This record gives structure tokens, sequence and C-alpha cells, in this order.
């Protein structure tokens, strides 16, 4: 079976350049049949550029012209993109889509890579501040994990003993460049006075380890 | 038969053997009703080698 | 650029029954040689996009025979003979005729179930967060279906705008419902200038909007 393996995730800052690779195994690929497609967070797919036998040269979208270089190497079965002058809006998951035998004037992309996350951010590695979401016949409580960079954070409740009803929301990127999420759980209101509830927040880049007891 | 003869090179004229050597390629066109097909019935194919 | 549109924006489906999604272009995608350059892609949750149909009717190699496609110069349809639970994700139509190639907005597919209304909760900011000079108010919508819901923040009965963010969980396997958090961020000074904080929730399972509020 054919596999496309892309380069690792990249942490970049504004104005820099990122180069993503896309290497193929189990099949034979050529100079054409390469298309790059980014997906910004919480947005749809967007075509960036590619090489078609018809133009015998890469073609790019107007958004990326002057900044993007797309190449394919038949001899080593790999393709690259190089996006320069990176912006905050360039944060996305970048995919390579390939066909072994290229269509003349279009593209299909039968084989896709796993995707690479490129984050263009001027923020620094920083740990979260953990705040309780105190409970006001089921009651809801949670923990607000605020102002951290980079992803991810892992949240568990009562050291993993409490999993039923737990909802950990996807992180939201704020205008400050820092992430924020909330982890919540619904419990019987009768158990608020008898049962202890602690959220265990971990952020490895900062070595933040917080066990926040949530109570009214 | 529609005939065209294209000359690429005149190699030599051997006087002793009275021989002209040329490199050409012949253009030959004709109709064959048995090999008649429409592009619409075969996915838009306009030519078959 | 050619503009691609899809309908519906969300398709609740049931495994064991047929399904259909449609795409439309503002320009005819018919090629001079007589084929329409419209491809369909499926992005499963967490996975890279997968091609399903290419050139508006041709099934790609390795795609299940359930998926079928058809269309005219400007209107196209993708159909599933019998929906499976593995067919959930965002379906994208893409025109491959004119550079820049453009993807559609995408159509989200998810398992259908009975309409469940959200259980609404509001959480005031903790004293610990107020110690740092900021205030976050979190409104929670728990275990609702379908995904379509609206949350409006009112401060002393004054509608807010531009100062809240939204985050949604994926459809959980067991309950087949979504959960939503809306976080209102205000400065501590702006927080202290008002008395009543409320989030107004509208959802088709609710007979009328449900308000949850607190007094400082
Ligand atoms: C489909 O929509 C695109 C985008 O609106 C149209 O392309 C634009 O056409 C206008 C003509 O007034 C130009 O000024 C723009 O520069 C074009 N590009 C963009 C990106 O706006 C396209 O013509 C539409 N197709 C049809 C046939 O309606």
């Amino acid at each position: 079976q054919v596999q496309l393996v892309q380069s690792g995730a990249e942490m970049k800052k504004p104005g820099s350049s990122v180069k993503v690779s896309c290497k193929a195994s189990g099949g034979s690929f050529g100079s054409y049949g390469i298309d790059w497609v980014r997906q910004a967070p919480g947005q749809g797919l967007e075509w960036m550029g590619g090489i078609m036998p018809k133009f015998d040269a890469p073609k790019y979208a107007e958004k990326f012209q002057g900044r993007l270089t797309i190449t394919a190497d038949r001899a080593t079965n790999t393709a690259y993109m190089e996006l320069s002058s990176l912006r905050f809006e360039d944060t996305a998951i970048y995919y390579c889509a390939r066909d072994e035998q290229p269509f003349y004037d279009s593209w299909r992309g039968l084989y896709w890579g796993q995707g690479t996350l490129v984050t263009v951010s001027s923020a620094s590695t920083k740990g979260p501040s953990v705040f309780p979401l105190a409970p006001s016949g089921t009651a809801a409580l949670g923990c607000l994990v605020k102002d951290y960079f980079p992803e991810p954070v892992t949240v568990s409740w009562n050291s993993g003993a409490l999993t039923s009803g737990v909802h950990t929301f996807p992180a939201v990127l704020q205008s400050s460049g820092l992430y924020s999420l909330s982890s919540v759980v619904t419990v019987p209101s009768s158990s608020l006075g008898t049962q202890t509830y602690i959220c265990n927040v971990n952020h490895k880049p900062s070595n933040t380890k917080v066990d926040k007891k949530v109570e009214p | 038969i529609s005939l065209k003869v294209t000359l690429t090179n005149l190699i030599s004229l051997n006087e002793k053997e009275e021989t002209l050597t040329t490199s050409v390629w012949i253009g030959i066109d004709w109709q064959d009703y048995r090999l008649n097909y429409s592009k619409d019935d075969f996915g838009g194919i306009e030519t078959l080698r | 650029d050619i503009v691609m549109t899809q309908s519906p924006l969300s398709l609740p489906v049931t495994p064991g029954e047929p399904a259909s999604i449609s795409c439309r272009s503002n320009q005819s995608l018919l090629h001079t040689k007589g084929y329409k350059y419209l491809n369909w892609y499926l992005q499963r949750p967490g996975q890279s996009p997968q091609v399903l149909i290419y050139f508006a009717s041709n099934r790609a190699p390795g795609v299940p025979d359930r998926f079928s496609g058809s269309g005219s110069g400007t209107d196209f349809t993708l159909k599933i003979s019998r929906v499976e639970a593995e067919d959930v994700g965002v379906y994208y139509c893409m025109q491959g005729l004119q550079i820049p190639f453009t993807f559609g907005p995408g159509t989200k597919v998810d398992i259908k179930r009975t309409v469940a209304a959200p259980s609404v909760f509001i959480f005031p900011p903790s004293d610990e967060q107020l110690k740092s000079g900021t205030a976050s108010v979190v409104c929670l919508l728990n275990n609702f279906y379908p995904r379509e819901a609206k949350v409006q923040w009112k401060v002393d009965n004054a509608l807010q705008s531009g100062n809240s963010q939204e985050s949604v969980t994926e459809q959980d396997s067991k309950d087949s419902t979504y959960s939503l958090s809306s976080t209102l961020t205000l400065s501590k000074a702006d927080y202290e200038k008002h008395k009543v904080y409320a989030c107004e929730v509208t959802h088709q399972g609710l007979s009328s909007p449900v308000t949850k509020s607190f007094n400082r």
C-alpha cells in the first residue's frame, strides 16, 4: 500500500519561512501530480498550488504568489513546499495530495499525507492559569484553563477516576496569541456536599501540574 | 489515399553507384469505415494509437 | 475565481438509509472534451481528506461502491446508497477546471437522533481570576442535538458583541449529542461596572429561549 509521510510539525514566528516535505513509499511518483492544500483551524480546505503536465511548471493561488515554491523530485519520490514571509493567518494543517500517474489539466489526489501543523505565533512557551467553574437534579462544574502556549493540555478529573459526563472542549486561540479551554463534568446535585472533585491539568512545555479542587 | 512526402535530409548522391540516399517520412491519410467511433461514446477520446 | 456552493450545510444521516449532498458552481465546469471537472472529497474527523469521486462521476480506486456521483455543467450531486457509521465527516466538492482551483464550504454529516435540548449553565468568574485583573464568564450548553444553537450574552439586558468565543465538542459515540461552551472575557474594571450577566440560548428542542443569569 502507498503511503505519503510528511515532515514533522513546525513552530514558526512571523516573517520566517517554513519548508514541508512529503515523501512517498510503496509506489512510484513523478515530477507532476503534486498539490498542496491547507486547512486553517476551524475552516475548510483551500488549494495553494501544484504542478500539472499542462503547464510543466508550478501554479499557485493569488493569495500565495511571490511567497510559495512547490517542487517535486521523481528520483527520490518526494515533494516540497516552501512558504516564505509567514503570517499569523498562515497557521493551518498543510496536506500533500498526489497521484502516481498525473492528469493532464486537472488533479485528483488519490494519496494524501497525514498533514503537518505549522503555527506562526510570536508568543512564548507559557503555562496555563487554572480557575474553578464552581457549581451553582444534576449540577455542572468545571475548570477554566486559560492563557497558555503552545498546545496541548491534558485534563483529567479525580486522577482519571471520574470520566462519565466529562467534556473537555477544544482549545480556542485568542487575539493575544494564547490558547484557552474549559473542562466540565455533570454530577448529581446531591453529591456536591459529599464528593470531592479535582481537575488535574498538565502542560508539558511549562511543566505545569495543577490539581484544582472545585467546590461551591 | 492522401499522400505527403516530407524530406528531412539529403544524405548523398553516389555517382559511382548512381544512388541517391535520402531520409524522409511519408504522410499517409485515408478513411476506414470499420474503425469509425464517436468521442462521446468513449469518454472523449479523439485519438487512438 | 469560480465560486462553489453546497447544500445542505449539515446533513443528519442514519446508518442503513440513503443520503445525498449537492454542489453548485457559478460557472459551467464542462470541459471542451466533454467531461465535468468536479471532484468530491471526504475529510473524516482527525484524518486527512480522502477523494471519493473525481470528474463528477468516476469512483476513485479503493473507494467503496456505495459512493456515487453525477451532475450537469453547473449542478452536481453525491449520493450514498446505504449510509454507514464510517461515512461521517465534512464532504467537500472541488472544481478542477480553472486556476485557482477552489473547494466548497463543505457539508457536515453526522448520525441522526431525537432532538435533545441543551441543559444550560452559567459560571461566574472565580475570585482567583479576579485577583489577576481579568474576568471570564462561561455559559455551558450540555448534551444537545442538532448542532445548530445560538448563544447571546446580555449585560444588564444589553446585548454584547465581539467579546465572546465559542468551542464545540465532537459528536460523542454514546449519547450522539454535542456540548458547547461560550466564554465572555471582560476586564476586571469593565466587569465591576455592571450587575446582571446572562446568556440567552436558542435551540430547536427548546419551546422558548432559556436564560441563565447571576447577580454579583
Ligand atoms: C463567480 O464568482 C467570481 C467571484 O465573484 C467571479 O469572478 C469575478 O468576476 C468579477 C467580474 O465583475 C471580477 O471583477 C473579479 O475579479 C472576479 N474574481 C473574483 C475572485 O472576484 C466570476 O465571474 C463568477 N462567475 C460567474 C459566471 O458568475
